[PDB]
């Protein structure tokens, strides 16, 4: 075996007593070990940075070994042979160097965090070694390590600036963190393994109530009150269904989109922003005040061309919010229809040609013409869309203000009760971690269609044809109803899709109908 | 002296590649891969690499082709030190490979100046996230798609020199391409001086180098892969491109950047993998062609190949037929008729016309799918980019010889219809088969297909068949429609190749590759020959044909169409010569095309008038 080297040797130091924001850092702050809480904006692809060199004289074929690098590229001072008086000629060699990985991560204080919203101050972490892609740009993580500046490499040959040491040439110098430490601050039996003891026996509770379906859907939204229909579509989809593709070729969307129009003040905006909140891998936007082509994708040049994760990737793999749609670009709404059923989101640009999964759920809130939804208005036009994606899309949720005294007084009551008493007045059937791991455990099972099933799925497509008697009911909808059947053998823990199941889909379909 | 290669298993040195460089366990390990390549047995019991080097005998192939297999296989120490200094084992190998193609053929060497051994089915695959600074250095195969490939250009393998102060002289050094040869010194004289390039003693190689990054399954869903060049060897170049994925076992390796130093804040060192040997990742075949003679009949072959077209799609029977004609297309003619057979189905939506267009796909040899839509005139035509400056070929001109499709029948239609009077879209080269929604919207009667299509006249004339469908419930339709999703969806389902087989369910009574590889071979094997007393009916039904469509429409083009669906139906039975009843049922297309256009207005007068004429037989 060939002669081993010394290995390096790495501290990590964690559960520092004190965390600071990247505005908190300060220069006299420089070379304290320091906890620093922020999101990374970006991470530098792993390098090989010259911990150590190995130079080789050309004069007289004396080599240096593992000389340490500063910030610039370092040769050795003197020839280490006495006879030789050589400077220069240093001819660097990579195995006798040693090279640790090298990668620096952006990072950026939380939006949260800043007080007036102003713009986050931005800091360079170093992750080498290990540290190297222990982190994902856009998580927000936890460094610790110490404070470093960094000197300006062409003032060093390689604003006020120090100068007289460099000699006549000024020095500036660009602030910058070291990372020692870095953690991150944002099948059935492996879920119930990953979960505590504890967890697995609420979750089995759960699962073993048969009123779990109810149950899940009046959990949804406990600060909403009505929208009950909504609650149950968004439960659905957060259980998702099984992906599917024909042997012809054509491949299925197993994950549920839905999109709502309805009047103001109906809290559709809420119930995005509790679906945000629930759906991991999840990220929640206005229409109005975005941009079509940079929600799907993003594309910039690295110090040469690269591509950029666009906001769908974010929620990639779960629910996509959508407020203000109707505001938003139809031609936005267009390209989601492109990418929705296909996916396989693709850059064509600036010469470099990139490929997005684009795996998501989509759920959107929109305002109907006319600033109201209009009962005698079609359910197709009401909001200006696709026809294509209208059909593709699982459901059309209708939203209009019930005048009863009743329910006038129901909703000023539960808002005056949320007001006074903050959560207290909520009383979902479930906590909102529960929920979560079952829905992770309804997604680890796969419903299954059976024969009877199929029968009565056979039937709800011919009953749905009959409500056409035709825009509105296609095998679109047949998809959707598989789709919506997959998600309540999910929510009632059935191993196998039911008749009943296909019913209730066939059902919220018809109330997407309306 | 020359060790023994017990001695040689253990390193004996600070490093394996140290070990290698040592003379004495350099000549060892020459001595021990000819002995290899000799060692190594194939089943039949001749040395495999003296297979590999009859063939390389045969191919006059440059380089000798080795696999790591092979060697771990026989003289597993060589693999070993191979797989630590890939290169110092590698150089040895490439002189006893030399020696032993030489040995094998006479004069070997002075067909080849050089014999270098690549490595063949390489163990061990890194991801580009897997790599590591640790990885480099060392052979390696990483599985990715080439993010860009650059072409191949002449490059120096060795350059001499000439210093300017001292004699126009110096050593051939060899370039590796990790850096510049930057000698920087003068060989004529031990100091600093000018090295002009010297032509006198330089070697020249092609060059290439393709950038490789991992799939977008091969990163972690929502995360872009990262990359990691990959450079191609002489006589490895242009072995891939871009956008294509590939394994390729190479050596990964790290060269410094003043920029990329500049960039990181740190120095730091840019890292591309080198290949060693690269492994990247429709014709009929002649038993197939003696299969799909003896499936094809005389007759009813044609209705076997409709059943087996769009076999996703549900009805649309003529839709099928029609396809399938276009399909099995005709045989080009140089002077008025078109070989390639044009189709167009139009329906409203869930017609499933889209589905037999993507049948369609696959069938066709190299097929491209279009919406009117999704492409553009000038788009299809051609794409234009910075390489310098370079062109990309339209995607009209990619589908060549094999049918190409169309959808949502107006940019695209401007492209079939200069191509329908240019017989050039730059030539199409390809059927046209058409899957277009009737004016965006679901399909009424009482519109003609002109007017439910934005087209030409002379385009609907060209056309060798045109298809239009009306939606309607049924009970018995909706019955079986449901029938064959569920089933399809159950097929479909993981739950339900056996069970492949049984997820088929005999949709389609021809398998799709077969039919397709069939319809190649009844193209290419085999070339129809229109019949003479057929055709002179044919005519006299062509003359009748334009009379009747003057009396309620029918052109030479549709006549030469149907010449040209008479080889696709004579293809459709695999028979050299068109049948009178293959022209007679291509006589019975063009009129189903004639009475498609302007449907309620001509059909049933059309149908009456032609009852004699659609078909001769």
């Amino acid at each position: 075996s060939p002669e081993q080297t010394e290995r390096v040797f790495q501290i990590s130091f964690f559960n520092l007593p004190t965390v600071h924001r990247i505005r908190d850092i300060r220069s006299e702050k420089i070379g304290s070990l320091l906890s620093i809480s922020g999101t990374v904006t970006r991470t530098s692809e792993v390098r090989p940075e010259l911990y150590k060199a190995s130079f080789t004289c050309d004069m007289c074929r004396a080599i240096v070994d593992n000389v340490e690098q500063s910030f610039k590229y370092t040769e050795p001072t003197f020839c280490p042979n006495p006879s030789c008086e050589n400077r220069a000629f240093w001819t660097l060699n990579v195995t006798r160097s040693r090279f640790l990985d090298w990668q620096k991560v952006r990072i950026q204080e939380n939006a949260n965090e800043i007080p007036t919203g102003s713009m986050p101050r931005t800091l360079d972490v170093i992750l080498r070694g290990d540290s190297v892609e222990r982190a994902k740009p856009g998580d927000r993580c936890k460094f610790t390590g110490v404070e470093i500046v960094v000197p300006d490499v062409t003032q060093l040959g390689l604003n006020s600036g120090v100068t007289g040491l460099l000699g006549v040439r000024d020095l500036t110098y660009k602030i910058s963190f070291l990372a020692c430490h870095v953690i991150s601050i944002g099948d059935q039996e492996v879920f119930l393994n990953s979960l505590s003891s504890d967890e697995i026996n609420e979750l089995k509770e759960m699962v073993k109530d048969e009123h779990i379906y109810d149950k899940l859907v009046r959990s949804i939204a406990p600060a909403v009150f009505g929208h009950e229909a909504v609650k149950k579509g968004i439960l659905l989809q957060m259980l998702g269904g099984v992906h599917k593709s024909t042997v012809e070729g054509i491949k299925l969307r197993g994950d549920i989109n839905i999109c709502v129009v309805g009047d103001p003040s109906t809290s559709k905006s809420q119930f995005l922003k509790y679906v945000v909140g629930f759906a991991p891998r999840s990220v929640y936007t206005s229409g109005k005040a975005s941009s079509a082509a940079g929600l799907t994708a993003a594309v910039v040049r690295d110090e040469d061309y690269t591509i950029e994760a666009g906001a769908l990737m974010l929620a990639d793999n779960g629910i996509c919010c959508i407020d203000e749609f109707d505001k938003m670009d139809i031609s936005d709404q267009v390209a989601i229809h492109e990418a929705m059923e296909q996916q396989t989101i693709s850059i064509a640009k600036a010469g470099i040609h990139a490929t997005l999964n684009a795996r998501t759920s989509i759920l959107a809130a929109a305002n109907p013409v006319g600033g109201r939804y209009n009962r005698k208005l079609s359910l197709r036009g009401n909001l200006n869309m696709t026809a294509p994606i209208m059909s593709r899309f699982d459901l059309f949720f209708v939203i209009l203000d019930d005048c009863n005294e009743k329910i006038d007084t129901e909703l000023a009551s539960h808002i005056v009760d949320l007001h006074m008493k903050r959560d207290e007045a909520i009383e979902p059937p479930f906590s909102a971690e529960q929920l979560r791991r079952y829905i992770k455990y309804a997604r680890t099972f796969k419903p299954i269609l059976t024969k009877e099933a199929r029968s009565y799925l056979v039937e709800k497509y011919k009953e749905l044809r009959k409500d056409d008697a035709s825009y509105r009911i296609t095998v679109r909808q047949l998809e959707s109803m598989i789709r919506l059947s997959e998600a309540i053998a999910r929510a009632n823990c059935v191993d196998e899709i039911t008749p009943s199941f296909i019913a209730e889909a066939y059902d919220l379909l018809r109330q997407s109908i309306i | 002296e020359e060790l023994t290669l017990e001695s040689l298993s253990n390193v004996k040195a600070n490093s394996y590649s140290e070990w290698i460089t040592q003379p004495n366990v350099s000549r060892t390990i020459a001595r021990e891969l000819k002995s290899f390549l000799l060692e190594y047995t194939d089943e039949t019991g001749r040395s495999v690499y003296g297979a590999r080097i009859r063939t390389l005998g045969e191919m006059n192939s440059e380089s000798l082709e080795v696999n790591y297999r092979h060697l771990a296989e026989s003289k597993a120490i060589l693999a070993l030190f191979l797989a630590k200094c890939p290169e110092e084992m590698l150089k040895i190998f490439d002189l006893v490979a030399m020696e032993a193609t030489e040995l094998h053929y006479p004069d070997y060497a002075r067909i080849h100046s050089e014999i270098h051994v690549r490595i063949s089915d390489f163990p061990t695959i890194y991801s580009l996230r897997e790599l590591r600074e640790s990885n480099l250095s060392s052979l390696v195969r990483v599985t990715g798609v080439v993010t860009r490939r650059t072409g191949v250009f002449p490059q120096l393998k060795y350059v001499k020199f000439n210093c300017l102060k001292c004699g126009s002289i110096l050593g051939p050094f060899f370039q590796d391409s990790n850096e510049e040869i930057r000698i920087s010194f003068c060989t004529n004289c031990k100091s600093k001086g000018p090295f002009r390039v010297n032509g006198e003693k330089t070697v020249y190689r092609n060059y290439q180098r393709v950038t490789l990054q991992e799939a977008p399954g091969t990163v972690p869903p929502g995360r872009l892969p990262r990359h990691r060049e990959v450079i191609l060897l002489a006589d490895l170049v242009d072995v891939s491109k871009p956008g294509e994925e590939v394994e390729v076992t190479g050596i990964y390796k790290n060269n410094y950047d003043g920029n990329l130093n500049a960039k990181n804040g740190f120095p730091v060192f840019a890292t591309i993998i080198e290949a060693n040997s690269i492994k990247r990742r429709f014709s009929w075949t002649e038993e197939e062609e003696r299969e799909f003679r003896k499936i094809s009949r005389d007759r009813g072959i044609i209705d076997k190949i409709i059943s087996s077209m769009a076999p996703s799609i549900y009805g649309h029977r003529d839709i099928k037929t029609a396809v399938a004609c276009s399909l099995f297309g005709g045989v080009p003619k140089n002077v008025s008729i078109r070989g390639d057979i044009n189709v167009l189905l139009l329906g409203d939506p869930g017609t499933a016309k889209s589905q037999i267009l993507k049948y369609v796909e696959k069938t066709a040899h190299r097929a491209v799918f279009a919406t009117g839509q999704g492409a553009s005139a000038v788009g299809l035509t051609a794409s234009v980019r910075k390489d310098e400056w370079t062109l990309e070929g339209g995607a009209l001109v990619l589908a060549d010889k094999g049918v190409c499709l169309i959808d949502e029948f107006d940019q695209d239609r401007t492209s079939i219809h200069e191509a329908m009077e240019q017989q050039s879209i730059l030539q199409a080269r390809c059927s046209i088969i058409a899957a277009a929604n009737p004016n965006g919207g679901r399909y009424n009667s009482t519109l003609p297909l002109a007017q439910n299509v934005s087209l030409t006249e002379p385009i609907l004339s060209r056309f060798d068949i045109l298809c239009v469908v009306r939606d309607l419930v049924d009970e018995e339709a909706d019955e079986r429609l449901a029938t064959f999703v569920v089933d399809s969806h159950v097929r479909s389902h993981p739950e339900n190749l056996q069970r492949q087989r049984k997820k088929e369910e005999e949709i389609s009574p021809i398998p799709q590759e077969l039919l397709m590889k069939y319809i190649h071979y009844a193209r290419t094997k085999i070339y129809p020959k229109l019949h003479q007393m057929d055709m002179d009916k044919v005519s006299r039904v062509y003359a009748d044909l334009r009379r009747e469509s003057i009396s309620t429409p029918i052109t030479v083009r549709h006549l030469e169409s149907i010449l040209r669906i008479a080889e696709s139906f004579a293809k459709m039975r695999l028979s050299e010569f068109v049948s009178s009843y293959d022209l007679d049922r291509a006589i019975k297309v063009v009129v189903d095309s004639f009475v498609d256009a302007q449907k309620v207005s001509v059909r049933r007068q059309l149908r009456r008038s032609f009852a004699i004429y659609t078909l001769g037989h």
